[PDB]
C-alpha cells in the first residue's frame, strides 16, 4: 500500500487545472516577455489572474 | 432607466481593484465603482 501509492503529482490538463489555477509563490509560471504567449493571456478574461 | 445600486466587497461576490494602469480606466470583465470617505 506504501509502495503503489507514494506517487508525486505533476501538472497536467494544461491551464484548465484548478490546483494551480490560483497563484501562489512555491510555484512560477513564466512565458518570454513581449511574446504572441504575452497578448494571448493579456487579451483573455478569464485568465487575469 | 437609469438607476443607483449600493455594493459591498467581498471574497467571491464583488472584489473592489484599483484603477487599471495598462488600458487606463478599467479592464476587461470589469465595471467601475464609487466610494465615499
Amino acid at each position: 500500500a506504501f509502495l503503489v501509492l507514494d506517487r508525486p503529482e505533476e501538472r497536467i490538463t494544461g491551464i484548465n487545472d484548478p490546483r494551480l489555477r490560483n497563484p501562489s509563490d512555491k510555484f512560477i509560471y513564466a512565458t518570454v516577455k513581449q511574446s504572441s504567449v504575452d497578448i494571448y493571456f493579456r487579451r483573455q478574461v478569464e485568465l487575469s489572474t | 432607466d437609469h438607476l443607483s445600486i449600493v455594493t459591498l466587497e467581498e471574497a467571491p461576490f464583488v472584489i473592489v481593484e484599483s484603477v487599471d494602469p495598462l488600458s487606463g480606466t478599467c479592464m476587461r470583465n470589469t465595471v467601475p465603482c464609487q466610494k465615499r470617505i
